[PDB]
């Protein structure tokens, strides 16, 4: 949002593709454990937000989700990302040993170019499947509005800001050691 | 359950825990009449309900209570059920009211839960004793910021029931005369585990973080160091003279506060003005500047790590699962960017998804999962640690204190307490 | 629970429900055996089965049930469980057979639930007393198109049953000579909240229609006014001599049936020639032509609203949830489009997603969650509305009659009978 | 189905994408509350329906979803539409107030020329998940089938019709407050 | 429930089951500590742990234990569960360890589940007796390459224990004097209904197979014949002198074989050199190569149809619900493609997704849904099948043989069983 | 994997949608029950496989699939298909009489053409929703990874290789009676 107030205008289909290919592979990576090219594409600049969602009656509806200085599920920077991340290359990280095993479903992907050259405004909604040890089952759904910026890399994009939407007030699972 | 089996469950003399006590359905409803309905339990931070108008939706036990602020600033606490026909009268997390409606048949109440008029009235309840049917009200008593809330009549006043106890809570709640604010949100999450695990972890359980529970989390916040971290091993253990809190700390040794909370604030809490101030209103040196993580918790399910800042309350859902529900508390004065600092690193560690709490999480889990079986519940769990090292008149920190860290004293008062409101 | 107890449970006399009646596991227990076992119960309506073959298949409380269209057209009923090891003999909503077959091992059925032969009889089952082994078969009556169902081998037939309740029932099943169809479609929901608070709704709860619980419902029925609707304060409420059945009704004002129903179906209800063909059988001008909603409940979980004419039967689910399993009614010769008109109406509004049920269904979700709470099982529901005020000889309407439209007289009536159930 | 017997015939990539555009903009428009904008979308002739699906034996397949003059979850005309927005703007309206939280999964995206110019035939499949109060979660899966008419709005299409087919017997929630 | 209640459960003379057996939760509890404590259970095959470090991880009712291999190759199996604060020691499926460390905190363990060392140890447990303090020991007793448990000190040994049923499953697991390896992976799902149900089909229910239940599944097994299948007629069936075990197979008649395994696999069964050197070992050419399918369940829960060559333990979740945890085994010297071939075979039929097994996890769930109503749950279900129809004095077969393979003579004495450990 | 180390090369995006639209199509197929035309997608060389799933601790992980000669949930030849679609066509095959409803959500497809001409490597994600009888729900997620073979049929494509990636370790379901 703010951004996304109007439709998108209509873009390439190889950019609508691009793009699309971008969040398929990201999921691949996630999903298959690959934890240490996923970090790769993180943005040195990264904000990787998902704020706290609240229970509110309609007209108190702009209050809905945590702000700006205000505490949240996830709200961290590149350092904070790599203590995470070197979190998950423990054999004494016992939420992820053993691993999860985790799905990330990616639609209704939307883009909106932003002001600085080769950046991107994304939305896309998800499902997030997390299964683990023997019948430990948690489904997450939401929205990632996401800045993407254009890359020299492999992968071709560096994610600069992620903003997860939860559809969760409560989180219903036990933690949330994966990534979204 | 008879009272003579009740007390066979836990054995403080011996150091034995029956795993029933974590399980047993019935036992569950004895608690929730027992030990919830006559405690003082924690349902947020004052700077949570600020104006008049202002209130939160939270539980006492599995009860919904609505906690409001009131014109004159009190803090009212009703169950939040509609004698009707039992619809919940306040249906969102925070807001502001003038006046709750009952969605149902659309009876209204006062901010402070009183009902004060009924559609058709005249006509079909005209002798309703709009008091006597009014939800059932609760003692809201806090302590420097704390919300804390007891159903019972007769029990003893917050103050009494803290007892020597308020001595460790003012380790984070007084170490400046403008007292704690809470960042705002509240995170929620759902841990199907019984709730004493988590509030004696808290307790007394120190043991866990100096040792495996936690490796991974720790490397997490090192600089780029590995498994060769020195851990803590000066310390002391409180146990309350009554009542089941307890709470155990670090002394002078700053490497676990460093992993958790970083450079900046363990700085701002040991060394500067701020960790000055602390120490002259705390009456010593090494209470304000010397104590470096210190858990701990006011029974039943209050619980907090001064320090991390991290505040809890312990939902208990059936014996089988507990709602966690944590906000961050910061001094009300401390710097903007110190502030975000402790946002930013309570979050990162002690939440839901934080590189310390995720794991809680799943260990707890399994604990639960396992005590499915019979054999799993048919012998006790180990309670002996560091028996009989416990002087009760140190010069400094009252109650039961233990110059060990790491010691099951706390728990085992805990328990013993616990076992005292089951069986009364 | 010893009767001493059952009895503490509703108070008539001084107007209290004590909670648990709505939360116990046990009582649950009781109440299968005591009041679905020995009621008659709502299976659906005749012409859901028309041919010769046809069945559907229900629940009778918790027991399923296949309910069939036999060759000399009766209705058997049976057990939905084959003796031998239990599997389910049909296993389709709906549809035809000549016979049924049980899929674990083969025992074969005729359309009413003889078991008329098994695999390899003659061999391993020559003494197989076929009729002993047949499923459980219940008795069957049906009222003007209702399909009614008991177990219990000595209760009153259905019309005793019943009563002075055919009277209320007629003002939607009686119309006309022609009776009533089943507009095809039953729609099935789940709702976790305990049966008797949809059943007691359906009884006497106009209050809750007339206030605030569907505010919106009525505001989405209206043409582009707002907040500023007449609510109709004419009416009477019924209440059984005996058996706990209820009804209420608005008296003369459209204003309420126009929201839901509209113009079109609200006149052929109320003005022009089927209405005076209703008011000539009725008896009375007033019962044919006048009547503007209505609602009621037959004892146990049969609930129809007479007018908007969506029937249900309320499946218990255990003490903490309820299935609706709901359709809708039209005279038989009414014309096409006043059918079609009754079809998107009651899906509009009484359906799982309609304008008004979306409203009761999370209502009555709050509050059963609620009641998981101690405290809030601790204290009565207020079931005091509109004391003393009915007279039992009303020279049109029979049974216990009372004027204010907005009274808790029928649901007293409804849990003193559960009572009577409950403790025999 | 009629028009799914036979796999669709190739469209252009600009088509296939402006069609998934339009659904992935109707599912913000559902999933942010937007119901105002939502509303606008359904064309005047609009005919939303939803059938109910039951149980059936295999031979009896064909009776397996209700038909044209049968009972139904939804089977609403632009008046009985109009109503219901009517009722999702209201502090009184408590099946949305507080709101759900809603997500609507997109994809299977099949796309066939209608007689008329400027109508599509579509076949989709969703995810929908609705998350409410603490801790009530709901999900459903299915099909739409729409018609869709090409238009002079900023959106470039209204709904015509929509067919919901569930796949659910029995309805697994306590309601259904939202629009699929 | 006393003992004079839980002996009118099942009558055997009579031939009567109380469903009630399958449904109540108390029992389910009794059964964890009458049955499931006391009984040899089938954890898996030796060859799935095979060098020294080695583990698995089951469960033994609803205990989860790990099951490691020994450096003198020796089982041990510990509950795995830390006595300290319960959390599970071993935490994954399988793997090789030189020692298990608690996570929660750290506490250690020798690959037998011996406490060898604590954390702290000195300075808090000095007084720790690390022997009392470990894991609950299981005795391990294997058979001709089955791995079987049991908790109690003091019951029979597994081979008086198994008893003359060594007989039935030497037709599987002493075919060759190479034994039996387990084709490495073990399928596991949740079937929601009672154990028993599962336990007593391959008990004794061979009807269930040669009548409806599993039609579809043999029609997919052959050539593209249809409606027109010849079931086999002549069998036998076994049920055991003490300890409620039952096998029953065919004789002679290839049809069965033929549609499950195909024509490689009931060729090398039945013929050629491998069928002569089992007829050999066996003592008896009809032992050998004429037996066809053949099921048979060791009580409680260990469940196998030699032939088919599936092996499975029955998992109890609660009365209403069980795990199927199942793998395949093959002789060990039987050539590369048999061994391919009973692997393809076995899955496409006997698993999850199995053309067979597919249909009784359909059926199962049903049973079981329905036993939720009240009715459903107030009379026997029929257990006379072929009464009074056995020898047992047979030349060949020992204990309670049948010449009727269509018998519930074996599940008779299941239930017989059942019912005496339950009752002592 | 194998081939997917490397984040896939661009494509044609009217390739992108042809085998988008192949999957489309066959999850229409296996939704709608049409079995007989969804066998006929299959080879006749089908190699269909899920491999069982396990919890491993995350040094011992690449041990966490059963392998070649290992026990599967699935590993079928055509005429072990054929048998089981010989099943699934009588009113005596209990687990689908009365049928699933099943919703096949598709995603995430990522394509690498392969050594043979007209052959490629399929990447996607799927959540699979299976609803039967009153109040019977399974949720299943994976990845699919296969290899299609253009054709002459009206479909366009054969499959070759199909290995289901389950996110399951326990199937959490009774059974497995309908097809991924
Ligand atoms: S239950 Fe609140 S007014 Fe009726
Ligand atoms: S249970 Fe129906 S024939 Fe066996
Ligand atoms: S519970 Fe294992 S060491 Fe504490
Ligand atoms: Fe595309
Ligand atoms: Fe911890
Ligand atoms: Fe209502
Ligand atoms: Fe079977």
């Amino acid at each position: 949002a703010d951004v996304f107030l109007r439709k998108p205008a209509p873009v390439a289909p190889e950019l609508q593709h691009e793009v699309e290919q971008f969040y398929y592979w990201e999921a691949k990576l996630l999903n298959d454990r690959r934890f240490e090219e996923w970090f790769a594409l993180l943005a040195e600049d990264i904000h990787y937000f998902m704020p706290i969602r609240t229970t509110r009656i309609m007209r108190d509806s702009r209050l809905e989700y945590s702000g700006s200085r205000e505490y949240a599920h996830f709200d961290d920077d590149a350092t904070m990302m790599k203590g995470r991340l070197r979190k998950i290359t423990s054999d004494v990280s016992w939420s992820e040993n053993p691993a999860s095993r985790t799905r990330h479903l990616v639609s209704n992907v939307m883009i909106v170019g932003a002001e600085a050259e080769g950046e991107y405004e994304i939305s896309s909604a998800f499902i997030v499947y997390r299964n683990r040890l023997e019948r430990q089952l948690d489904i997450f759904a939401g929205e990632r509005r996401d800045t993407l910026r254009r890359n020299t890399s492999e992968a071709g994009f560096e994610i600069v800001n992620r903003t997860i939407l939860i559809d969760q007030s409560t989180i219903l699972a036990n933690n949330l050691s994966f990534f979204f | 359950w008879n009272t003579s089996e009740i007390e066979a469950l836990f054995d403080e003399h011996a150091g034995r825990i029956d795993p029933r006590i974590y399980t047993d359905e019935d036992l569950y409803q004895l608690e929730l009449e027992r030990v919830f309905a006559r405690s003082w339990l924690l349902l947020g931070h004052e700077t949570q309900i600020r104006k008049p108008g202002d209130y939160i939706t939270t539980y006492m036990g599995e009860d919904p209570v609505v906690v409001v602020r009131q014109k004159d600033a009190s803090i009212a606490v009703f169950l939040n059920q509609c004698r009707h026909r039992g619809m919940r009268i306040c249906r969102a997390d925070a807001g502001n009211a003038k006046a709750f409606t009952c969605s149902y048949h659309g009876w209204a109440y006062d901010t402070a839960g009183n009902l004060v008029n009924v559609p058709y009235e005249a006509e079909s309840f005209a002798c309703l004793n709009k008091k006597e049917w009014s939800p059932l009200k609760a003692r809201v008593e806090t302590y420097k910021g704390l919300i804390f809330a007891n159903w019972d009549e007769n029990a003893v006043d917050l103050d009494t029931y803290l007892g020597e106890a308020k001595f460790y809570m003012d380790h984070m709640l007084d170490r400046t005369e403008a007292g704690t604010e809470a960042i705002p949100g509240v995170q929620k999450w759902v841990i199907p585990c019984n709730w004493k695990f988590a509030a004696e972890q808290f307790c007394s359980d120190m043991y866990h973080a100096g040792t495996t529970s936690h490796l991974s989390g720790i490397l997490a916040g090192l600089p780029e160091e590995m498994a060769d971290l020195a851990p803590p091993t000066v310390g002391k253990q409180y146990r309350a003279s009554w009542g089941g809190h307890g709470s155990g700390f670090y002394v002078g040794d700053p490497n676990l506060m460093l992993a958790i909370m970083g450079p900046k604030v363990t700085s701002y809490w040991t060394e500067g003005p701020a960790s000055e101030k602390a120490a002259e209103r705390l009456g010593s040196v090494e209470r304000g500047s010397k104590l470096m993580v210190e858990h701990m918790t006011v029974f039943p399910t209050c619980s907090f790590l001064p320090g991390i800042n991290t505040v809890r309350t312990w939902h208990p859902r059936g014996p089988n699962e507990v709602e966690v529900w944590a906000f961050t508390v910061v001094d009300a004065d401390a710097p903007d960017d110190i502030k975000e600092e402790f946002r930013r690193q309570t979050l990162r560690t002690f939440s839901a998804g934080g590189v310390f709490e995720q794991d809680d999480g799943e260990n707890w889990v399994e604990i639960q999962h396992i005590l499915r079986g019979h054999k799993a519940r048919s012998r006790p769990f180990n309670a002996e640690m560091s028996m009989d090292q416990t002087v009760d008149n140190d010069p400094v920190y009252p109650g039961r204190i233990s110059n060990n860290v790491y010691s099951e004293e706390a728990a085992r008062g805990l328990y013993a307490h616990w076992l005292r409101m089951m069986t009364s």
